[PDB]
């Protein structure tokens, strides 16, 4: 609304900053124009953060370990380096898995080298080999090892690839090294790229020559769904109701066996483009498997995506798909009939790192809710190309927004709800603005599919309308 | 399938028949999972003494540590000063993790700033990063002080903090009179409490080492209290309360409780409370300086005894009855103020609770892990209550602390079946509680998994966890509790006795089986 | 058989095989127990809805009541005055039971005497008992005042207290100036809170009825506080603290917090603190009188309005956010003192906690029982938290109270489910929680059996109990909790949210079954 007022708002936030910081931050703020189809012409992204501005993005170690490799259950992941880095990420992101922790599943643990001064000054390859042997003797049911590097690993002259090769030749075990040092890159995105390269280079080609797996013309692989609160299972129940066969999901509740069996599927359904587009492109180039993007946020996007998947198979798949949509129509219809009147016409401002701000919009608009501003901490240009067409006219778009900028933006716009990372959760609750933790579904969920849309609507209703947001002001002032 | 009038979240939606069948199909078809009997046999093997020997022969692998890296404590210490911005030289993922950790513990906004160091900096240093970051932070968040802590990456590449700060000041990036204390906090040394110590020492040296000309010991008639790494606001509150009713003059150094407890009234306050720079400058003019947690305030004690010429008393942490008595008597001796009748009545009420709750407490076995001073104070209180601390674990302890705890245990007849472990982690404690079963565990939220493991072996083998320590993530508003003094002792006693009583209530709730002992009166 | 190293109490000693065989032999041979299948059938029948219609139908039989008799409240009220001995005119079993009840709740000595009326007094009245008891108690325990209550035996006899005490004074058993206030407290009228009201009115009328000539309202610039039947010491403490932080002169009338919490220092104090006779005498000089629990202070309200000429404000119990705000506003208006910044910060902190815990609290179903004012304050707080009180039970509530509570539930969308029950006991509540399962119960220790019953039907039908109210017997030191004020509200919030989180943790602890939701962070 009133582009000139939004432009005046942006400029006023820019004025406090020094000249260099203002010049850099000018290009990361934009006003959405749906007609514009090239993001680089108005908004820029994937640049180095400005120092001392209270940024929000993480490191490459986060994007590799806690995002890609972490949720793989039967692997053991070693945070190579000092203790704290692996301690802060233990069970901090919830990816649901079915297993016995300590025996065959090790997701919610912290294996670390626990570097000391002697390791810093003398290296840690010997300690790495001893650690591998200790892991082998104490955890005999682990089907593979991952070694995620921290900053001093790359900074000192340590060689983990040779150790990995030697130990994997000795114990006949898959041991992958990941050069996911935090100082590499500008955010968690390069962590995604490095982790995908590691998966391609050490895990994907294990079962290339093996052809003892029976293949079905309805074989699909889920890529980029990390089962946050049970999201992947909610998508998979719909997919198997469509009559397809899911051989793998990457990488929430995932295993090394499904990763190795992935090249045998007929189609690659990529849920998160940003984190796992590289592996899908490599798969299409090598094995000739097509990959396509789907969106299960909201009944409208879920139905459209299901029809899109059915349009790539035979007539029975389309028939069974139509049957699933008819079977689940009344449930989401009742959910809408219950929760739309209490959320219609409310405005939200969301800041999530990649995929989710464009994805979540369909679920919000379905509940009659308008997104009056959206941003990505680490998303590339193509994410913005999708966002512009997915976004309403004359809305605000931000890249790598800082605490001050986001604070002033919400103070001037006054949204009814904010969806954001925990770093901003208590900041915006103290202002009386209802807040929803998009990264962890606020310890609720799942949100995907017809099963998750009810939970999404219920959570939105309870946060938007509460008997607390009306009591921030003492009635004697 | 979801009913509109009764919606189910992940538990127990995924216990539905179709979801169970889908998960079974996935596992049977594509997971290539080990057979269940093999899993059960490996689990049973993990709970035996041979596994304990193998796990205690570990030399290189660490599983489930009970400590954090150095700069976290430095950030917490920096948060305790008025309008002071914690600034960390290095990469930004460290700061993101610190803010997330403290947000999850305190459920409060935590503000930290980073220079966003990158691989191009690794080869050329972070001088330009420091200059730009200092200028931007000062211009953006308007602090009265920026406190600098170093990431392990900055320490490895050997960044000189003093030279970079001086060059930033000289070239006009920041005013030359702007206070910018710095501390070197290598994450490969010690733990977070060492970071708190390093940052406090750096700030104190920044404000007082140069000005020794006009400082007279005992001039302002005040006592300096250094709390150390503390994550209970009630501890600061109780320390301030006991001195104020006493009427002794006091000066709390580095207290973040006002920042970590901010009212929700419609506005966000980035800064709140703290200790003024005037207090830091006037610090050497005090009669003495008291350290609440001596076993990680070591360099601070060295600096205070060397530069301030203060005779720091040999006081333990004021945890329990006897140590609170000693702390109160030492403050009375230093300040010349008598101990009031209110303190006496509070102590008497603590003794009354001890006498009323003694029969349930007596002979109970506890396994405890935590920071050295907190662990030792807990051991002292447990021995005072007639409890038996069996497995005492401190990942970041040292040999001297272990000797002190051994002496404390030997001084009481209840420490006979007690072993102190230093440098061990929570997998070692898992083995210890599987092979030598205690009655309860005492520790932070990371013990919730150990309980789970014990419950998998059997209900009669389950070890319930009592959440006393840092961090607590799965419970709400426990950071408002108190641990120090008579009030903290009362709270800890209530928690212990009522945990025992809830466990007994659970064990005897079986109709016609065990409910003959389901007593109304306990 | 016992092992000297591991000695076993009744649980689990009677779970040994020989004891099991002994009990089986006894039951099979001599008990003539009903078949176990018949017992299970009758239990399942007691669960159902047709049983609930039979249980609701009863107009005479009371099963597991939720109230006591008047002299208990009379003794509690009398205990709140300085150097005052509670004196119950009647049989000694009453006094023994009162003392045991209060000893079990407070875990503190409770001093009370009787005149031990027997068949002799049953035939010829108890005047000689009164004379001898007054003289004996005054000579032996040396009180400054004796407050006289009655048991049901005295009321049926028709013994009158005024003539007996006047004859005691006239015949030289006690000095004519010795204060002996009295009240008639029939156990067949009302409940214990009614007895508290009667005793307080008796004392106030004794000290402030024959000298109204020189009393000027507002001359001492103080506000009278009448707490009512209160079994939480934190409530007295929080009222005192809130009024002291506000610079408001106040007189707490009948505060027993000192004698109910005395230090253990090697000596026993029969008396400690309490409202002084001078404060009672000067009470009509106060600006106004506020009643903390209006719904069981009615005769006291009539006396204060019609004799002291005080315009008693229409206030609810200061529980929750809104009613605490209203209480502070009324105090500010009456005393002419502004609300300080400390109270504003405390209220903001409470709002912060509410917004932090709102996601877990939203939509939880609660079944609660207790005294009228406490129940209505708890329902109000539950409504402000987004919780659903579905079963509201008050054994000692009337129809006006029910109308007020229904009006309170009407002004919120969270009271659509709610229904209010008066005159119903805890067997009715067991039927209610079986046929309409809530998430939790909120009540005293007597609910622990209801939980037991639910657990017998199955773990998915278990309704955990939360212990707030009177009396609490199976937990230690919970009487030191605060229910009143922002402090009480945040304590209640912590208890509720952590009980919910503990229940979720227990449910999601099964390895490979439900532990996918066993989250570290909540
Ligand atoms: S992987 Fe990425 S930051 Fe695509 S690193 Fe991050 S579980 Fe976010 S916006 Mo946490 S690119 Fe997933 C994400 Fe989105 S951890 Fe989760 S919520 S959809
Ligand atoms: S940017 Fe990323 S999270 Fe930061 S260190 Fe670097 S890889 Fe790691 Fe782990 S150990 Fe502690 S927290 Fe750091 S200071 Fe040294
Ligand atoms: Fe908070
Ligand atoms: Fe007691």
């Amino acid at each position: 609304m009133s582009r000139e007022e939004v432009e005046s708002l942006i400029q006023e936030v820019l004025e406090v900053y020094p000249e260099k910081a203002r010049k850099d931050r000018n290009k990361h703020l934009a006003v959405n124009d749906p007609a514009v189809t090239q993001s680089k012409k108005c908004i820029i992204s994937n640049k180095k953060s400005q120092p001392g501005l209270m940024t929000i993005r993480g490191c490459a170690y986060a994007g590799s370990k806690g995002v890609v490799w972490g949720p793989i259950k039967d692997m053991i992941h070693i945070s190579h380096g000092p203790v704290g880095c692996g301690q802060y990420s233990r069970a901090g992101r919830r990816n649901y898995y079915i297993g016995t922790t300590g025996v065959n599943a090790f997701v919610t643990m912290n294996f670390t080298s626990d570097f000391q001064e002697k390791d810093i000054v003398f290296g840690g390859d010997k300690k790495l080999a001893k650690l591998i042997d200790e892991v082998e003797t104490l955890f005999p049911l682990n089907k593979g090892i991952s070694v995620q590097s921290e900053c001093p690993i790359g900074l000192i002259g340590d060689d983990i690839e040779s150790v990995s090769k030697v130990k994997g030749a000795e114990l006949s075990k898959t041991i992958v090294p990941v050069r996911c040092e935090g100082f590499r890159g500008v955010s968690q995105s390069l962590g995604h790229h490095i982790a995908n390269d590691a998966v391609r280079d050490w895990v994907l080609g294990k079962r290339d020559e093996d052809t003892t797996f029976a293949s079905t013309p309805y074989d699909v692989a889920i890529i980029g769904d990390y089962n946050i609160g049970g999201d992947a299972w909610s998508s998979r129940i719909l997919l198997e109701e469509m009559g397809l066969r899911c051989v793998a999901q990457w990488s929430g509740d995932g295993s090394i066996s499904e990763i190795e069996l992935t090249p045998k599927v007929k189609l690659n359904l990529v849920h998160c483009y940003r984190s796992m587009n590289y592996i899908s492109r490599h798969m299409e180039e090598k094995y000739g498997i097509p990959w396509m993007e789907y969106n299960f946020f909201g009944p409208t996007k879920t139905i459209e995506s299901l029809r899109a998947i059915a349009a790539k198979f035979d007539e029975s798949i389309q028939k069974k798909c139509e049957e699933v949509i008819a079977k689940y129509k009344p449930e989401w219809e009742a959910v809408v009939a219950k929760y739309r009147p209490r959320l219609e016409g409310k405005r939200v401002m969301l800041y999530i790192g990649g995929l989710r701000p464009r994805h979540v919009i369909g679920a919000y608009e379905d509940l009659g809710m308008e997104v009056v501003g959206t941003g990505y901490e680490f998303a590339h240009n193509d994410d913005y190309d999708r966002t512009m067409k997915e976004m309403g006219d004359s809305t605000l778009l931000y890249d790598d927004v800082t605490g001050y900028e986001f604070e002033e933006f919400v103070k001037r716009i006054k949204p009814d709800l904010i969806g954001s990372g925990i770093k901003e959760k208590f900041i915006f609750q103290k202002m009386g603005i209802p807040f929803r933790e998009m990264h962890s579904w606020d310890y609720s969920g799942p949100y995907h599919g017809f099963d998750g849309f009810a939970i999404f609507a219920r959570d939105m209703d309870m946060t938007l309308n509460n008997p607390c947001w009306k009591k921030l002001q003492a009635p004697w002032e | 399938s979801q009913q509109v009038d009764k919606i189910k979240a992940s538990y127990p939606l995924f216990l539905d028949q179709d979801y169970k069948d889908m998960l079974a199909k996935k596992r049977d078809g594509f997971e290539e999972k080990y057979p269940q009997d093999k899993i059960d046999e490996v689990f049973q093997w993990t709970t035996t003494k041979e596994y304990q020997e193998l796990n205690f022969q570990r030399e290189a692998l660490t599983v489930n540590p009970a400590k954090a890296c150095q700069p976290l404590g430095a950030v917490l210490c920096a948060l305790g000063f008025e309008k002071t911005m914690p600034y960390v030289h290095g990469s930004q993922g460290c700061v993101a993790y610190f803010r997330s950790y403290f947000n999850r513990h305190f459920r409060e906004p935590v503000s930290c700033v980073s220079d966003s160091m990158t691989e191009d900096a690794a080869v050329f240093g972070g001088q330009q990063n420091m200059k730009d970051g200092l200028q931007n932070c000062k211009a953006t968040y308007k602090p009265d002080m920026i406190a600098v802590s170093t990431t392990c990456m900055a320490e490895v590449i050997g960044d000189d903090l003093n030279a970079f700060i001086n060059n930033s000041k000289k070239e006009g990036f920041i005013p030359d009179e702007f206070p910018v204390p710095f501390a070197h906090t290598p994450s490969f040394v010690g733990s977070h409490v060492t970071g708190w110590d390093n940052m406090f020492e750096g700030i104190a040296r920044y404000f007082t080492l140069k000005s020794m000309d006009d400082k007279v010991v005992g001039s302002n008639k005040k006592i300096n209290i250094v709390p150390g790494f503390e994550t209970y606001l009630g501890n600061f509150r109780v320390i301030k309360r006991m001195l104020s009713e006493m009427g002794v003059g006091y000066s709390l150094l580095s207290d973040p409780e006002e920042v970590l407890d901010t009212p929700a009234d419609g506005q966000f306050r980035m800064y709140a409370g703290g200790t003024t720079q005037e207090e830091m400058k006037d610090a050497p003019n005090a009669l003495n300086t008291v350290l609440l947690q001596p076993w990680h305030l070591e360099k601070t004690k060295k600096f205070v005894e060397g530069t301030w010429k203060h005779e720091v008393p040999k006081l333990n942490i004021p945890m329990g009855l006897d140590w609170t008595d000693e702390f109160l008597m030492k403050v009375s001796e230093i300040s010349g103020q008598p101990i009031p009748a209110s303190l006496t009545k509070e102590r008497g009420r603590l003794v009354d609770m001890m006498t009323d709750s003694h029969t349930w407490l007596h002979g109970k076995r506890f396994a405890l892990w935590g920071d050295p001073d907190f662990v030792m104070g807990l051991v002292k209180f447990l021995l005072e209550l007639g409890c038996e601390p069996v497995h005492i674990l401190c990942h970041n302890g040292n040999k001297r602390w272990k000797k002190a705890v051994d002496a404390i245990l030997a001084a009481s007849p209840y420490g006979k079946n007690a072993t102190v472990y230093i440098g061990k982690d929570l997998w070692h404690l898992r083995s210890l509680v599987f092979t030598d079963k205690p009655d309860f565990m005492i520790g932070n939220s990371y013990g919730k998994f150990i309980q789970r493991d014990t419950l998998h072996k059997g209900k009669e083998f389950e070890v319930p966890l009592i959440r006393i320590g840092f961090p607590i993530f799965d419970r709400h508003h426990l950071h408002r509790s108190t641990t120090l003094g008579y009030e903290g002792a009362m709270q800890i006693l209530t928690t212990l006795v009522n945990s025992i009583l809830e466990r007994l209530d659970e064990e005897t709730r079986g109709m016609q089986a065990t409910d003959y002992n389901h007593d109304l009166v306990r």
